[PDB]
């Protein structure tokens, strides 16, 4: 199992998905179209601002 | 394709393939019966000749 972590703006949380496109899903980090696995995200307005 | 992204456009088009296969099956199904109907008359014509 491979695990990777990063922090981004809350607007583009839904952009982390197979087949998604945009500024950050096409230039920074892209998920395979046949991706399998789970996604976990939660707010970080208290420890990163 | 010009209006929907792959993840559910793949699901949407599947209906078209299923429908077109079902429509194409009936053509050969009817042709198989018409071939036998023609063969019977061909055998009758051969016997008459």
């Amino acid at each position: 199992v491979y695990a990777d972590s990063f922090v981004i703006r809350g607007n583009e949380v839904s952009q982390i998905a197979p087949g998604q496109t945009g500024n950050i899903a096409d230039y920074n980090y892209k998920l395979p179209d046949d991706f399998t696995g789970c996604v976990i995200a939660w707010n970080s307005n208290k420890l990163d601002s | 394709l010009s209006r929907l992204d792959p993840p559910e456009a793949e699901v949407q088009i599947d209906r078209l393939i299923t429908g077109r296969l079902q429509s194409l099956q009936t053509y050969v199904t009817q042709q198989l019966i018409r071939a036998a109907e023609i063969r019977a008359s061909a055998n009758l014509a051969a016997t008459k000749m």
